[PDB]
């Protein structure tokens, strides 16, 4: 993942 | 849903003199109303748009004011011709309000009026019912209260009450009331009478009578 | 009367602003276990942008002084090697600053007095060597951590604030809060991501929106409107560039509101002169920063302000229709020439990537910039899983109940064709909530994570079913309305105790034993000034722990960044060996850091691996032998021969690797 | 020149239906709005209805609006207005004017101009029949001497139209004609009094024709002195 | 439940001129109308003018078409008749009449006592 994700 | 008002319902004023007529509009239309003059019997004619804008073809004597949500309609110098009903128009909604429609009379003398009766004819027995009348003639304005009693006895919703419009050899008018009974309600009391009261005599005129 | 439920309204907003804070930070203990971790696996923890935010913090807390630390990171040279960069501006790193202003002296205070506001005990992992774990507010972790949720547990409030505004009853506050509550995992992810920008900057944007509404509602104006409503624009523009976009939503909803006659000319000039104000102040304290300027937000402002200020020029027209066209061909008509104006016609800068989204969305626009962002899921279309929990919780149903009842009252009050130019039509506060809930949930089902938005409004406009004016006045009595009222909340928490209960038994994992090899051998057999490049959230983190300097990084949305991770990202195309590693030495790199699993075929979803993208940007090189796959070669082999200008200087357990660059 | 003509007034039952028309000459239809004005006996003129034929627009007012129905065409260059239910006080004269199209009403309606002639319609629930002519004759005990007055009441008369002549027209002096009045019946009544001159009232028997072109009736009936 | 008085007096001249005054006393004139009334031996009985309102038009008997000019104050609820060029025919009482309906149908209930002017 390039970015963070909503989890 | 607008409320287009007009207060001076009746106006009387002479030729030649200054006449204003006011318009009141409930909400705030800017520039929506238009002034119409319609004769007796005859169409509506456009007078003035926009409360400031002449239409092409009225004398130029006619004028229109704006103040407000406050109009008014002014004739400088009143002439024979115009002489008819003027209506009052809104035109910044969808539901288009007229006012309440101003009449312009013939200021002049009063007249008394020539009172007269008129019993029920030879042939009222045989119709199924009785008509007795009331007429007068030669009266200025309008303002005219004719009273039906029988031995002191209030009647209301039965008269027919009849006015004509202003006549064309003096300028008068004419009025005339009619009351109609029956079989049974025509052998009762005997005493019929009927009372005018009018601005040009001081008290009424009674006409008592038996049948 | 008058003053008691003033009162219990303010004390509710206050108690339910602390129960979202005690509850974020509940859920945020469970996920990451911050309580037993150390220092250096606290920073571990803070993955890929959280990591790159997180280490100016840290750079100003352990500077010499704070001026001198605001220096360092205002004239920053790690960050992006070759050059020097002002990241405070180009990153947003305010809070940043703030929060180290203020943690320096509380710790230097607490340290004069002897206060032990921070303990320590040793925690035994197992194999590997035991830690140090500090848990206190003298900590710098949680002294961040609870400066990030006391800003966000406001939200709660504001939500309620605004439930009660837009239904007059403390009914509806209570229905906002509730729905928040039982949604709160769709609605916010501020208890897993703390140091993300939109932790800091939406409670500013929602107190922005409630202070918005009030002052709609009861038609203010004066200096001190306009001083309340900069008081929260200017920190929300500071912080997260995308807020700009945001206060756009919000004007188009302001002016189609304004356009109805429902907002009085003198608040629409405060509103609008408050707007100038905070924007000017925000340019400013930004350093002047380009990309703030040919947005879609200043461009919307000066539209918005020429529409109001030639209102009265048009209040003889008397058919809305014309009106209404006519204002919004205008408002369309300058705020597109003059974005195209700036932009196109001068190339200042700008920040196009929602634009570039959009498009690969609905045209056949491919792109590697786009297929970076469209192939995460945080930016493709929302779920319908989504969709299916939100209308579980009946907070759907509600909202669209309640948006029916508002234009059915709203058709059935208003003259639709003819408009009277000195009237206000009532009820401008809640049409600017519709209209910027419905802006919300387009902008959250075409791009997902765009949700932050429309959930609290959804959550607000379900707050409608308590207004008495709408749903029957006094037809509906006032036994039968409280009656009612209970048995919709009763029926939510039916459907809403079981979210709570499954979002407060989920228990994170907290393993990540690969990385800090990795990041002990990058300390200990690399020199302080060795220059590392590889995929960008891994460079966060390599920036963030062993302070080494970088070349990429996972903050995209400036410029001269494309450039960078295009060329970085390379060794994982088809081009000749030679080539890549003339890249990486004009670059100037040291080393390169990747994963095994950044080279794996995947064919379930094709052009979304490294090795499809760069078929499209790079036709002319397929049909060769895939870098990748000597990659693999070499690290299982054990012998790197066949790429002979690298060499691979780490590899444990085939997952890191780390190419020296000779 | 332009012009506006409306034709399809008359008598009808109440709760009929009725389909009237309005034809322009001149201006071309759908370049602007035209609406429709009621005036009832006694009344103001009452906005009805309008239409503007450009793209498709009609409107009613609110106390007419479930019955009243507009259709306009372009080539013909007319439109078409059809009522039912019609009630006991819908009766009156109509008028069709024109205005500027709605979707140019941009500051408003502009002012009627071009007024039409109107067509009168009255809704009645009595048949079709003759007068009834009934002497008129003054008292005795009643200014006996001076002025006197005699006439002739037509009654149970209907349509409206009935007109008076007086002593194939010898006599225009003193003479006067009221309105007609309607009882709650639905049927017509009418007087016609002259004020003779002194002298015996002239010593003649006055006459009075009725004229009903309906029915034709022009009896000739007489008036004595009681 | 009303009252009304006038002024003035004496022994008028022939071709003078004169200014009776009439006011009500303790209720208000803008509601109702106000005539003015002669009484003369001979032929008594007889109405001079009548006003409506506040001036939108005044009338008069045919006898004083233009010989006398009515003004009238509500402030002060007074009102005022002035007369020129008097003929020795307008030897009568004068009476300043208020009607108590609404309707201006005329409906005169209070005469008062009136002014005398008496010619020669």
């Amino acid at each position: 993942g390039s970015w963070a994700k909503w989890s | 849903d607008i409320q287009m008002t007009q207060s001076p319902s009746s106006l009387s004023a002479s030729v030649g003199d200054r006449v204003t007529i006011t318009c009141r509009a409930s909400q705030s239309v800017s520039s929506a109303v238009a002034w119409y003059q319609q004769k007796p019997g005859k169409a509506p004619k456009l007078l003035i748009y926009s409360a400031s804008s002449l239409y092409s073809g009225v004398p130029s004597r006619f004028s229109g004011s704006r103040s407000g949500t406050d109009f008014t309609l002014t004739i400088s110098s009143l002439q024979p011709e115009d002489f008819a009903t003027y209506y009052c128009q809104q035109g910044a909604s969808e539901p288009i309000t007229f006012g309440q429609g101003t009449k312009v009379e013939i200021k002049r003398t009063v007249a008394a009026p020539s009172v007269f009766i008129f019993p029920p004819s030879d042939s009222q027995l045989k119709s199924g019912t009785a008509s007795v009348v009331c007429l007068l003639n030669n009266f200025y304005p309008r303002e005219a209260k004719v009273q039906w009693k029988v031995d002191n006895a209030l009647q209301s919703g039965n008269s027919q009450e009849s006015v004509t419009e202003q006549d064309s050899k003096d300028s008068t008018y004419s009025l005339s009331s009619t009351l109609t009974l029956s079989k049974a309600d025509y052998e009762k009391h005997k005493v019929y009478a009927c009372e005018v009261t009018h601005q040009g005599l001081s008290s009424p005129v009674t006409k008592s009578f038996n049948r | 009367y008058s003053q008691t439920w003033l009162a219990s309204v303010v004390i509710i907003g206050l108690l339910v602003g602390y129960i979202n804070y005690q509850h974020v930070y509940t859920l945020f203990e469970n996920d990451k276990h911050f309580s037993h971790l150390a220092d250096f696996e606290r920073e571990m923890a803070y993955r890929t942008e959280m990591g790159l935010y997180y280490s100016y913090y840290k750079t100003i807390i352990n500077a010499p002084s704070f001026l001198e630390g605001v220096q360092e990171i205002t004239h920053d040279t790690v960050t992006e090697h070759g050059h020097e960069i002002n990241t405070l501006n180009r990153f947003n790193l305010y809070p940043e600053v703030i929060l180290a202003f203020l943690y320096r002296p509380f710790r230097a205070f607490a340290k004069s007095a002897n206060w032990q506001i921070e303990l320590c005990w040793q925690v035994n992992r197992g194999e590997l060597r035991p830690v140090e774990s500090c848990e206190g507010i003298g900590n710098p972790h949680y002294f961040y951590i609870t400066g990030v949720f006391i800003v966000a547990g406001t939200v709660a409030s504001s939500i309620f604030y605004l439930g009660v505004l837009v239904s007059d009853s403390i009914f509806g506050g209570f229905l906002s809060v509730l729905c928040f509550a039982f949604n709160h995992g769709e609605a916010t992810r501020v208890q897993w991501t703390p140091p993300l920008r939109e932790s800091f900057a939406f409670p500013f944007i929602i107190g922005h929106i409630a202070i918005l509404t009030f002052v709609i509602k009861y038609k203010k104006s004066g200096h001190s409107m306009i001083l309340l409503l900069t008081s929260m624009a200017v920190p929300a523009l500071l912080f997260w560039q995308f807020t700009q976009f945001a206060f756009f939503t919000q004007i188009c909803s302001i002016f189609l509101a304004f356009s109805l006659d429902l907002i009085p000319f003198s608040t629409a000039k405060t509103v609008i002169h408050s707007h100038i104000i905070s924007f000017l102040i925000g340019f400013l304290l930004l350093f002047g920063n380009e990309m703030m300027i040919t947005a879609l937000y200043f461009p919307s402002i000066l539209a918005l302000g020429m529409i109001i200020y030639i209102s009265p020029l048009l209040s003889n027209l008397k058919f809305r229709p014309a009106y209404v066209l006519f204002l919004a061909i205008i408002f369309a008509s300058i705020t597109l020439g003059l974005k195209i104006g700036l932009s196109k016609g001068l190339g200042i800068e700008d920040d196009a990537h929602i634009f570039d989204i959009l498009r690969s969305k609905f045209t056949s626009f491919a792109n590697f910039h786009t297929r970076l962002y469209t192939c995460s899921a945080e930016f493709d279309f929302i779920q319908y899983s989504t969709i299916e929990k939100l209308c579980g919780t009946l907070l759907i149903p509600l909202a669209l109940i309640s948006l029916v009842t508002f234009v059915f009252n709203f058709v059935k009050n208003t003259n639709l064709l003819w408009r009277n130019s000195e009237e206000i039509g009532e009820n401008g506060e809640i049409l600017y909530n519709v209209v910027q809930l419905c802006c919300s949930t387009v902008m959250a089902f075409l791009i997902m994570r765009l949700k932050l938005f429309m959930t609290p409004h959804l959550c607000i406009v379900a707050a409608l079913f308590a207004n008495s004016k709408l749903l029957g006045g006094d037809r509906i009595s006032k036994t039968i309305r409280v009656s009612a009222l209970v048995g919709v909340i009763a029926i939510l928490f039916y459907r809403g105790i079981p979210n709570i209960r499954q979002q407060l038994n989920v228990k994170g994992e907290y393993s990540n034993p690969d990385q800090e090899m990795l990041f002990d051998w990058i300390q200990h057999n690399t020199k302080q000034d060795a220059v590392f490049a590889g995929t960008m959230p891994v460079m966060a983190n390599v920036k963030l722990t062993t302070l080494r300097p970088i070349v990429n990084h996972p903050h995209y949305e400036h410029v001269g960044i494309r450039e960078r991770t295009l060329k970085v990202y390379s060794m994982f195309s088809k081009k000749p060996i030679a080539e890549v590693h003339k890249i990486m030495k004009e670059m100037g790199v040291n080393y390169f850091v990747f994963q095994l699993m950044n080279c794996s075929n995947d064919e379930r979803r094709p052009e979304c691996v490294y090795r499809g993208m760069w078929d499209e940007e790079d036709p002319k090189n397929s049909g060769r032998t895939a870098l990748c796959d000597l990659w693999i070669l070499a690290a299982n082999s054990k012998d790197n021969s066949r790429i002979a200008p690298f060499k691979i200087v780490y590899n444990a357990n085939r997952n890191y690797i780390v190419l020296k660059i000779l | 020149e332009v012009q506006l003509v409306e034709s399809g007034g008359g008598l009808v039952q109440p709760g009929g239906s009725l389909r009237l028309s309005c034809a322009a000459s001149g201006f071309n239809i759908s370049s602007s709005s035209i609406h429709w004005v009621r005036q009832a006996p006694g009344k103001g003129l009452e906005w009805v209805a309008s239409i503007s034929s450009s793209y498709g627009y009609t409107s009613y007012a609110d106390s007419v609006k479930g019955r009243f129905t507009i259709s306009a065409d372009t080539s013909k260059n007319t439109a078409y207005l059809q009522m039912n239910s019609l009630r006991a006080e819908d009766t009156a004269v109509y008028y069709c004017a024109r205005s500027s199209s709605v979707y140019w009403s941009w500051w408003g309606y502009s002012a009627f101009d071009y007024w039409g002639q109107g067509t009168l319609v009255t809704v009645s629930s009595a048949s079709t029949k003759g007068p009834s002519v009934f002497p008129l004759a003054p008292s005795s005990k009643s200014t006996s001497g001076g002025t006197a007055a005699l006439g002739c009441l037509v009654k149970d008369y209907f349509p409206e139209p009935v007109t008076v002549s007086w002593n194939s027209g010898a006599l225009t002096s003193g003479v006067h004609t009221f309105p007609a009045v309607l009882q709650s019946s639905g049927l017509y009544s009418l007087s016609s009094v002259v004020t003779v001159p002194s002298s015996s009232l002239g010593t003649q028997t006055y006459i009075c024709n009725v004229n009903h072109k309906p029915s034709n009736t022009k009896v000739d009936k007489k008036v004595e002195p009681k | 439940q009303v009252q009304l008085q006038e002024s003035g007096g004496g022994l008028v001249q022939p071709g003078g001129s004169l200014r009776l005054s009439c006011a009500a006393s303790g209720r208000t004139i803008s509601r109702y109308a106000m005539s003015w009334f002669r009484q003369a031996p001979g032929k008594e009985r007889e109405f001079v003018a009548v006003a409506r309102r506040s001036g939108d038009g005044a009338f008069y008997a045919d006898s004083v078409q233009g010989r006398f000019t009515v003004s009238r104050d509500d402030a002060k609820n007074t009102v005022y008749l002035q007369m020129n060029s008097l003929k020795p025919e307008d030897t009568a009482v004068y009476y300043c009449a208020i009607d108590s309906d609404t309707f201006y149908s005329g409906s005169y209930d209070y005469w008062g006592q009136g002014t005398q002017v008496t010619v020669s």
